[PDB]
RNA sequence: CGGCCGCCGAGACCCCGGCGCACGGACCGAUUGGUCCGUGAUCGGGUAGGCGGGCGUGCCGGUGGCGUAGAAGCCGGGCCGUAAGGUCCGGUGGAGCCGCCGGUAUCGCGGAUCCUGCCGGGAGUAGCAGCGUAGUCGGGUGAGAAUCCCGACCGCCGGAGGGGCCAGGGUUCCACGGCAAUGGUCGUCAGCCGUGGGUUAGUCGGUCCUAACCCCGCCCGUAACUCGGCGCGGGGGAAAG
RNA sequence: CAGUUCGCUCCCGUGACCCCGGGCUAGGGGUGAAAGGCCAAUCGAGGCCGGAGAUAGCUGGUUCCCGCCGAAUCAUCCCG
RNA sequence: GGUUGCACCGUCCGUCUUGAAACACGGGGCAGGGAGUUCGCGGCCGUGGCGAGGUUAAGGGGGUUAAGCCCCGUAGCCGCA
RNA sequence: GGGCUAGGACGCUAAGCCGCCCGGUGGAUGGCUCGGCUCGGGGCGCCGACGAAGGGCGUGGCAAGCUGCGAUAAGCCCCGGCGAGGCGCAGGCAGCCGUCGAACCGGGGAUUCCCGAAUGGGACCUCCCGCGGCUUAUGCCGCACUCCGGGGUUUAUCCCCGGAGGGGGAACGCGGGGAAUUGAAACAUCUUAGUACCCGCAGGAAAAGAAAGCAAAAGCGAUGCCGUGAGUAGGGGCGACCGAAAACGGCAGAGGGCAAACUGAACCCCGGGCCGACGAGGUUCGGGGGAUGUGGGGUUGUAGGGCCCCCGUAUGAGACCCUCGCGGGUGAAGCCGAAGUCCGCUGGAACGCGGCGCCGGAGAGGGUGAUAGCCCCGUAGGCGUAAGCCCGCAGGGUCUCGGGGGACCCUGAGUACCGUCGGUUGGAUAUCCGGCGGGAAGCUGGGAGGCAUCGGCUCCCAACCCUAAAUACGUCCCGAGACCGAUAGCGAACUAGUACCGUGAGGGAAAGCUGAAAAGCACCCCGGGAGGGGGGUGAAAAGAGCCUGAAACCGGGCGGCG
């Protein structure tokens, strides 16, 4: 018994045509179990200035930074989740965030600080 | 329940359908005129109806009552 | 006229017939100084009906 | 539709039919059924039957009929239910379950009494469908299972809408659709002191 | 032609086994249906049509199943069913799918000078001829040259196959780089493709005037107008006056 | 080559001639040296849209299977 | 099971039609699309409830996420001469 | 086996037939769906000379389209909101911006070309021009079509200040004009049908609307709308067809203003000031409108309407409007919100299987490398605010009534009604509306109850005006599906009202799918080669309209025939 859309297609269509600052709560990855219980936040709009650990996918354990998050995709670029080229480099594989689980954190910004130990816990 | 198809059918492939002649489905003429069309109909139309006392005749004759000196009663 | 329409038509060469200030078709024709879409020139309103034609470019738009 | 697409007929005299086509292309038109882009033939209309009325004398014998099924063992195992609790068809438990609206306190007493097993089976899936139509709505969905009858606390329990297949009501709102889905009699209820006291009183 | 005898020769008729129908009897089920036995010599062609049973398709609900250790779909094979159609194997494919029961319909395709889409023969044929019938040798360039360029040589045209322009077209102009496509054939050329660039006005014409004529306001008509003719008043009308 | 063309031949060729541009007249209306000709590959009443999925006693087509029974193509009436 | 030889029999299909192998009409081939439908009203049929009565419609209370079902309204219709 | 003669031999049988297999062609099938369709709930419920809707042209680093904007040109600024990447669709290259907080979302503001109702005049989307302001000039700012309202003056009706109109709009609505094919098997009355189509016009709902009603004669006291009455009465070649209402049950509910009698400038508009929270209100001062009458009274029924009296007697008490502090709820579409990413196994990848375990006033639905209650958006629950909306709490201001006594108030005109012709309707003698001719009454009166007239009986006041709400729609948002699913469904899943056609009116397509990641093809061999082949991907019948990849059909090969 629930308010629902018990549409599909248009559930698909506000993911797609969603605005970009919406977005940001896609994005979102649960944070490691130890600090997850500490700051009782389940998720949080992950950055580049972050650190991530890749979770699903071939790379499971695998660690590294974040370069981008790319909104648009629903992708990021993590460090040592990679393809190797063709030619001779090693390129980033866009993964999801769902894959992923946010390591550490890191707060630099009052925006992101506040949220975090105010009203999410 | 009886799909209409299934007596059609694609089975009967009468193809005609349960009308006969190809020829026979058409327009108003199968039937006659439309209607009750031909009653009246001096000349052969309908004359004679799918009314068992074929067709009563036509002239109603005799006169209605103001509803208002109808007293119901009961 | 009937057959012969190769040895005919020199005209068509001359236009009577244009993009419209008004509505942006290609039927102000610069001889009547009628648009034959909008009506432009011939009536301070739209030339629309109930069959229509300019309704059906504004349905189809939306 | 139909009238979007103006339709002209192209005559004799060139080893075709004279059956319509469009102005500049040969293409699809209007007033044809054989056609690509023509009218289908008998469109669904707002007017198709939507109503099957059946008496107010007749309903609620129907649903005494469904209810009646229940006691019958052979109905039961038929109906898929399986049941560890044997001469308890149906089952009465007091009036306190009634007032009970969590679901971790709903779900304990369940187990207790060997009716938690039915529900185990009501989590089985069988609404993920066979068929195309299954994208519009109606996919990746439980299945049903225990029939939850209360006399008083609202017209629903607050914490057995959650269990899975589990769907509650009222004396006061009681149906055929809850009682016998899909026209298979025999499913399991669990009733309240008060509400079958209510339903002793048959009415309508 | 008048007799006769032996044979040949149907799905008929006889005969074994099976099948359906009709009827009786019994049993089984929650409905429809099914089964078992008996009787039929006097039941078994079939268009219009009437009836009765099954099959399949799409989705819904309940119920109960299947799938990356391989779904649907596709192609060939195996098995079952009077049959409509079901089912299994191999290859292919790489995510969804069955059965049962109750429902429902934009529900089953051989034809409609059907509609649309794709494809073969025709053919490597006709056309690439007919009108005043045109090219050709050296040489240059290039992967590729009968038709691109240079010279020589041989012609047509001569109020036009030439020169300047109005309408109309609208970048087709001009340079460089090319040829997949386009050019009634090739193409290194081009009007194609790609990329850049170019139309400069006191004294040309437009613009001005006014014609045949037009519109507008006003007056009036009309049920009324995006309609209608007069009379006033104004304004517009020749890129060959 | 061409949905009305080509060559020879032929008529007219200072005219009731031809031609350009402007401008006027619109569908039971115009226009016609008047043929029912012409009014934009459409004329014994143009085209477009709507009525309109007109209606036709008339042509064509009408799709799964199986089992059971199995025709009449006559009569009376009818602008039939 | 494929293919083919051999024996025997067989002049398409569909439609028009009294008669079609036709010198009647239609079709190159293949794929897809493609035709007994909806409302009202009447006459039938099967089946089901109720019972000399029977059924609600319109409606608003109520319940629900919504909604159906539930219970409530009996106007009117038909039946009861 | 050799030689010789003869018979029959399959051995390399073109052309060609069939069956399968491989490749090609082609784009069917299935699965996929950022699209439709219909329903329901709400919203939208108008805009414009303060220049709209529609159209044209530009505008980006590179821009061909779409989308957005407008020379300040995919945008500028403020505030609030989310807040850590962005730079539209559109994954490129390059560069850029942003905590003095972007992109994005809301509210407000700046700029908003030209054409267009287009208003100064004409035009083929351009051009010209008469005033006046201002800067030395260029530059730049304001203006002159046609009503009403008021002035100016040679009162040339010539010009000035004020307010308006036009046109658009998805359907709906209201008022006008008005067919035919068809049906009646012909067809003219009839029917289609007041339909199609056409004109005028308004709003967010319209219209109707407080009885000159109804008429089971009994009983009712506005009007829509739904069900029903009823396919009834009734109309009609009395043929085909055509066709109500009253009433009932419901829904939603609401009543008020003039003319006149009697008063007669007591009045309205404009500007300025005072008093007052600069507001409501009241006061005063200069013009304009106004006796051809502003304003007061009053309105189905008359209350004596005038003038009287007697008693409560402006005694008494609301009811209505405005301001301003405070508090409350709604409202910038934003916030917060439970619980596994544990083991073993398969795989390219687990969202699988098996095993363990967990939350719920909360197992809906996408998504993620596959099929996830516990990975992420989210959910039951509660909550936020500027503008804006609604309410009460402190004041100020405005503001109501009841009887009988004389002619009772006079009480609506080309109306009522009659007569003549239509239109229309079911409307019959008994519809409604027009036209033509005639034509009342002073409530001491008139109309109505389905022919006329006369009497009784019962009801009710036309000819003046307005009216919330309940009822229409689908532009827009959300939710819904015994709907469809890309030769289907909207014209159109996309580059669509595009390409294109047509002088024009108008007509109008097709065109969806890589993969885990673009790793979107480097490096090496070959090739004139932008072509093409081998090697290079988990897997290339995943290699560039790339998921699957049918049939017709085309090559080759195998079997058989030849």
């Amino acid at each position: 018994m629930k308010i629902s859309s018990k549409q599909p297609r248009k559930q698909r269509k506000f993911l797609y045509n969603a605005p970009l600052h919406v977005r940001q709560k896609l994005m979102s990855a649960p944070l490691s179990r130890e600090l997850r219980e500490k700051y009782k936040v389940r998720n949080l709009p992950v950055r580049v200035g972050d650190k991530v650990r890749i979770m699903r996918g071939d790379y499971k354990g695998h660690e590294g930074k974040v370069v981008e998050v790319d909104l648009k995709r629903y992708r990021i670029y993590v460090e040592g989740a990679t393809l190797r080229k063709t030619n001779g480099t090693e390129v980033f594989y866009p993964i999801h965030p769902s894959n992923v689980m946010i390591i550490e954190l890191n707060l630099e910004d009052e925006k992101r600080k506040k949220i975090i130990e105010r009203r999410a816990g | 329940m009886i799909r209409r198809r299934k007596k059609v059918r694609k089975l009967r492939g009468s193809h005609t359908h349960g009308w006969g002649c190809k020829k026979k489905h058409r327009g108003g003429g199968s039937k006659g005129g439309r209607g009750m069309a031909g009653t009246g109909k001096r000349n052969k139309s309908k004359w004679t109806w799918t009314i068992k006392y074929a067709p009563d005749h036509l002239g109603k004759r005799g006169f209605s009552r103001p509803p208002e000196v109808q007293r119901e009663v009961r | 006229m009937g057959s012969g329409t190769a040895t005919f038509g020199k005209r068509n060469s001359t236009p009577t017939h244009i993009r419209c200030r008004r509505c942006g078709r290609v039927s102000y024709n610069v001889k009547k100084g009628y648009c034959a879409a909008c009506g432009f020139g011939r009536s301070r309103r739209l030339r629309k009906y109930r069959w229509s034609k300019k309704w059906k470019k504004k349905k189809n738009a939306h | 539709a139909g009238k979007r697409r103006v339709t002209e007929n192209i005559g004799k005299g060139h080893s075709m039919a004279r059956v319509e086509r469009l102005k500049t292309p040969p293409r699809y038109a209007a007033f044809v059924p054989f056609a690509r882009g023509g009218r289908r033939t008998h469109p669904p209309k707002v007017e198709k039957i939507i109503w099957e009325d059946i008496n107010k004398k007749e309903k609620r014998l129907a649903l005494m009929s469904a209810i009646a099924a229940t006691a019958n063992y052979d109905l039961v195992r038929a109906r898929g239910h399986i049941i560890d609790n044997v001469p308890q068809l149906p089952l009465i438990v007091v009036d306190d379950l009634q007032k009970v609206q969590k679901t971790r306190e709903t779900r304990e007493i369940f187990k207790k009494l060997g009716i938690w097993d039915d529900i185990v089976r009501a989590k089985e899936k069988s609404g993920v469908r066979a068929g195309k139509g299954k994208m519009r709505g109606r996919r990746y969905k439980k299945a049903k299972g225990p029939l939850i009858v209360v006399g008083k606390n609202e017209g629903i329990v607050l914490g057995a809408r959650n269990h899975p297949g589990v769907d509650v009501v009222v004396v006061d709102n009681l149906g055929v659709e809850h009682l016998a889905p899909g026209t298979h009699p025999g499913r399991l209820t669990v009733w309240t002191v008060s509400a079958i006291e209510r339903l002793r009183e048959l009415y309508g």
